[PDB]
RNA sequence: AAAUACCGGCACGAGACCGAUAGUCAACAAGUACCGUAAGGGAAAGUUGAAAAGAACUUUGAAGAGAGAGUUCAAGAGGGCG
RNA sequence: UUAGGACCCGAAAGAUGGUGAACUAUGCCUGGGCAGGGCGAAGCCAGAGGAAACUCUGGUGGAGGUCCGUAGCGGUCCUGACGUGCGAAUCGGUCGUCCGACCUGGGUAUAGGGGCGAAAGACUAAUCGAACCAUCUAGUAGCUGGUUCCCUCCAAAGUUUCCC
RNA sequence: CCGCCGCAGGUGCAGAUCUUGGUGGUAGUAGCAAAUAUUCAAACGAGAACUUUGAAGGCCGAAGUGGAGAAGGGUUCCAUGUGAACAGCAGUUGAACAUGGGUCAGUCGGUCCUGAGAGAUGGGCGAGCGCCGUUCCGAAGGGACGGGCGAUGGCCUCCGUUGCCCUCAGCCGAUCGAAAGGGAGUCGGGUUCAGAUCCCCGAAUCCGGAGUGGCGGAGAUGGGCGCCGCGAGGCGUCCAGUGCGGUAACGCGACCGAUCCCGGAGAAGCCGGCGGGAGCCCCGGGGAGAGUUCUCUUUUCUUUGUGAAGGGCAGGGCGCCCUGGAAUGGGUUCGCCCCGAGAGAGGGGCCCGUGCCUUGGAAAGCGUCGCGGUUCCGGCGGCGUCCGGUGAGCUCUCGCUGGCCCUUGAAAAUCCGGGGGAGAGGGUGUAAAUCUCGCGCCGGGCCGUACCCAUAUCCGCAGCAGGUCUCCAAGGUGAACAGCCUCUGGCAUGUUGGAACAAUGUAGGUAAGGGAAGUCGGCAAGCCGGAUCCGUAACUUCGGGAUAAGGAUUGGCUCUAAGGGCUGGCAGCCGACUUAGAACUGGUGCGGACCAGGGGAAUCCGACUGUUUAAUUAAAACAAAGCAUCGCGAAGGCCCGCGGCGGGUGUUG
RNA sequence: UGACUCUCUUAAGGUAGCCAAAUGCCUCGUCAUCUAAUUAGUGACGCGCAUGAAUGGAUGAACGAGAUUCCCACUGUCCCUACCUACUAUCCAGCGAAACCACAGCCAAGGGAACGGGCUUGGCGGAAUCAGCGGGGAAAGAAGACCCUGUUGAGCUUGACUC
RNA sequence: CCAAGCGUUGGAUUGUUCACCCACUAAUAGGGAACGUGAGCUGGGUUUAGACCGUCGUGAGACAGGUUAGUUUUACCCUACU
RNA sequence: CUGCUUCUGGGUCGGGGUUUCGUACGUAGCAGAGCAGCUGCUGCGAUCUAUUGAAAGUCAGCCCUCGACACAAGGGUUUGU
RNA sequence: CGACUCUUAGCGGUGGAUCACUCGGCUCGUGCGUCGAUGAAGAACGCAGCUAGCUGCGAGAAUUAAUGUGAAUUGCAGGUUGAUCAUCGACACUUCGAACGCACUUGCGGCCCCGGGUUCCUCCCGGGGCUACGCCUGUCUGAGCGUCGCU
């Protein structure tokens, strides 16, 4: 039964040092030493714990040879933040600029009886 | 071992050069005196420094 | 400046000195071989003969080793051999 | 008779300036590693018995400087083997531990009256109640040991006084 | 070389466990006894217990005596010759000796990065070599977008390289520090006496570069108007154009953009349970070649390929998204868990696919059977390389989910997305600036690469039973990576043979009857031992004690029943392992070897786990939680330094 | 015996507890228990030479390669030895050390530096050897680690002396 | 009294020589031989280094006072004996 | 301690005797818990029974052969009053 | 007769004393009294037809040029218009080293200038020269609510 060597100098189990069973043409198999599993682009907001849509989970120094649209979704804060905190901060910044014409209002009308 | 370095790899390939027997025709030289090597260097018995 | 010092250095001259277990550790491929991780420790080892004339040739042996022959004043000097 | 190496050999020491953490001690950094079983913590489910409070029952779950036990790591007893050894500490059987105060490779920090020490004056390169190297140094010794030709002539003392 | 007369001394040896060298007796003595083993013929050769080949018998038995590496070694590698020395017997053999040979890279490492740390400068200290210190007592930046004034190369075209000066700049420490951390990108087949992810052939891939960019595609060729002409088309003008689709999640091959800002990846522990996909093993067939065939055996054994990078499809995952509004609560896991902050049910989206199919690709590899070139050959040929099923299987890997912590489990280089919008581009065209889209062109230096990697290439003076970091891991028995036996691969018994079979040993056994009477002492040995079914005391900190104690059972055979998938309260087809009950049966033997707890009643000490005198002491010692004092509010407590506006606790309160 | 009381020594006079304990000199303490027999063990007894409360006292499940006594089971530990097996030793071919060694190597007594291989006096004494063996050689080992001395040191201590 | 021919034991506790005791016996007499006998063993006790207790000392430490753990080497020479 | 030709002697092999163990393989069976497959024959089945006190070993240091089969008058070194 | 053992002698071994030699020390004396950024001492690695070491030398590598000298060198080949030796003044002198671009890997550059890849054209390739610290004199460039100055 086929028991396998290193085919590299790196005699010892680390992270870089990580293989695969590979059955060759030659009806042998062999160690090929596998790439690392990347990971997708956590949120720039911080409230989502799971990690983003549309961006390819890939080790980053491999972005550089990806298209620009594998790296981002179409929209606002694109492969950078959820779609979820975009359009409640959509919503934040809105809702917050209002509030400030509500008291911009008031301050004059609070003013004007005195 | 395997690695090495290019100034190690320098030093073990002149204690290599250095460690060959003598020509036999010095010993029919006029002022001659040696016999044989005495500065042979066997692998197992002396360990070269290092 | 001079008179003065000089166990290092470069040249030399000499001796009531030592004679290869002596005299420097070292008369020689000696600060060499070897040892210690390192600092460092650190040897042993001169002489064939006047001249290699270093033993052609023949012979037994698998050879190492011999037996005759030969070289030399001398192998009773046979390549660590006055 | 002295002072000097001082007739020759010899201490335990002391001082000075250096070289060592390739072994080991401990901290740090970055890696690797550890069968198969027992026990069954909380949480959870359903059922039973009751008036709630609740008290049970059988599952589930998979905790622990938890247990048996392999590799690993150690090294109990035989006071076995060996004891001019395989070995300047080994061998065999039997043993301790084996998810953690665990084992371990590199890297790195601490250096000699100092280091480090779950503490034994243990460990610090077969060296430790003060490593090793060179020098001061031929240290000093009222104490041991030795102190090399011949013949001839004379020939003792072990008592007095004083003395760390 | 010496006598006599003087002169001078390193001037006389038996001793000093004297110093150096030499040689004895012991003595042809001790010895050549760790890990089961050799045997037969033959070959070469002067010569064979040892070499080689063949046949046999054995061993290692996948936690190996196997196949590869890291440290270290440094030629030990490989071939050929040699037999003096060395290899503790021998040698035709060797890691010996002597002659030559051997290590080929953009892709594997180093290089690059920073980690703990190390360490210049400035400063401070110091008699001084220096030391401290590493952001601190410092004018610590030699970089870029913009604008005239000029020099320049090409029809100075208008731009590249600049010169002079305006506006912009922090991120804060030179440099060093990992062949196991981070770190873009190479694989298949063949080839050597010794080298291959390195050479040859064939497939790619990465990074950087391009001066007038080598071509395509994108940008980006629209919409109103006023005329001829059956109608199309037509000739002119206005304005528009930094791309489009989906309700969305987000998709499509591109899809302008600076200083700046924000963010992400790099980049996070151990452990448990469960799932997905491989590798291997297993089950039922079919081939091909072997082995057995005295008898039985549709037999037993071997073998039955498809790389990277693409593309598509599975299959996983989703803490994404729309509908809708959920209680009679429901979905759902092995466990959980989930929900009006939006469940179920329905419909989409994304990510990963190392699986599968396909280009690669059958042309090669392998299995065979057959022909040539006697030899010079990746020789030309023919057949095959198949169809399936299983699973708490083991190993790796991916995902999901929980536990654990007075433990919270690295930094940097490098890389990317976004936010802004300063700018830039051309005026309907040969459109432009611009492109992270498809292809094309060139380039990738330097160093390491052999071999051993341990009962013989390392370190213990040695081929030393010691020590020394990992990866791969078959079949049976079994709970098992235990032990025992076997296959692949490896070996020749561990520095010798032969002949005997005495004492004394060393290492295993067994003993009638008694049974600890032995002895300091049950030391050593022995008993017990696995699983299933009953049963289990004192004490207790209620967890334990506990496998307490104590019993019964166990083989072989042959059935019975029970426990499931899958297609249309029942049929049809595929089960894969276990449990229980039973009969029969042997000379009562059965955990048959192997593996594998003697038990009880107390006392002393230390709670426990842990650690300790390497090499005579593993303990009651040390530690430990807990408890309790003591100091100190920082110009401080405690401590270091020769020194200092020095340093540790202190990234502390 | 001394709950009560007084007194002395520079302060208090050992409280709760525990005990011939790993702590008790006497001592093999006395009593009970275990045995046929127990300087052992366990349980008591305390005028405890010289127990005692974080110099911690008493206790105590679980735990222990810790130290003890007993009981069951099992046994060559033994009565009392015997046999077998493997590797040695043994003999042989090949190879081949070492420690040690004044010269050496048979005793009885005597005397002697008071325990002789040698001397004296008697016993006596026969080549060269092999396998064993532990009586002797006051056997080898290593300038006694005990002890004492030295105007020799070192580690450590402190209320030594000097800093 | 002549007399050492021949015997003089098995065990509980104790490291013990000594002692005491149980039981047998013909009897359970005393001794020597470097207080026989460690290259014969054993290592229980003493009497290294680790530890604990008590008393003692300001302390380091002391203690014929307890307690526990604690490396037992070599014959192949000459003799003697076999 | 023995043997190595009285035409005989030892050796070897065979056969006897002895003795150890406990009933061989094959074969047969209306024996066998059964079960499967064929309409009572046919497979599978531990085991049992018969053949069968069978089979196997038995001097190497057991006993007797008179049966096969070779072999056996040799070599070496020494020794004188 | 022995073997064996001892003693003596002859011879032969083992061994390396003795004696005799001495291109070496040791000691005293004399004259000189000279290293280095123009890269020292020291170290590394190369260099010979056949060469390991020693010595010699440095990619011009057991030496080149010049000078003197006048036929060798030599283990073996081989090939006077100066063989060879000494002398040494000219030239040359790899890497590390005070050690110098930054590091110590032989790892990374920066700038100017040449030649290939060309058709100065920016990467790439090779070559060449600079690219350390402390400091003196001057030089240039900017600094300061330093002390003033004039506008």
């Amino acid at each position: 039964v086929q028991r396998l060597t290193y085919r590299r100098r790196l005699s010892y189990n680390t992270a870089s040092n990580k293989t695969r069973l590979s059955r060759t043409p030659g009806n042998r198999i062999v160690y090929l030493y596998t790439k690392k599993v990347g990971k997708a682009p956590k949120s720039a907001c911080g409230v989502c714990p799971g990690r983003l849509r549309g961006v390819r989970a890939v080790r980053p120094k491999v972005l550089m040879r990806l298209s620009k649209t594998k790296k981002h979704v179409s929209r606002a804060y694109g492969g950078s933040m959820c779609a979820k905190c975009v359009r409640d901060r959509i919503k934040r910044a809105f809702l917050i600029e209002e509030q400030k014409i509500v008291v911009k209002v008031l301050k004059a009308q609070a003013q004007s009886q005195k | 071992s395997s690695h090495k370095t290019f100034r190690i790899k320098r030093f073990l390939a002149k204690k290599q050069k250095q460690n060959r027997p003598i020509p036999q025709w010095i010993w029919m030289k006029t002022g001659n005196k040696i016999r044989y090597n005495s500065k042979r260097r066997h692998w197992r018995r002396t360990k070269l420094g290092l």
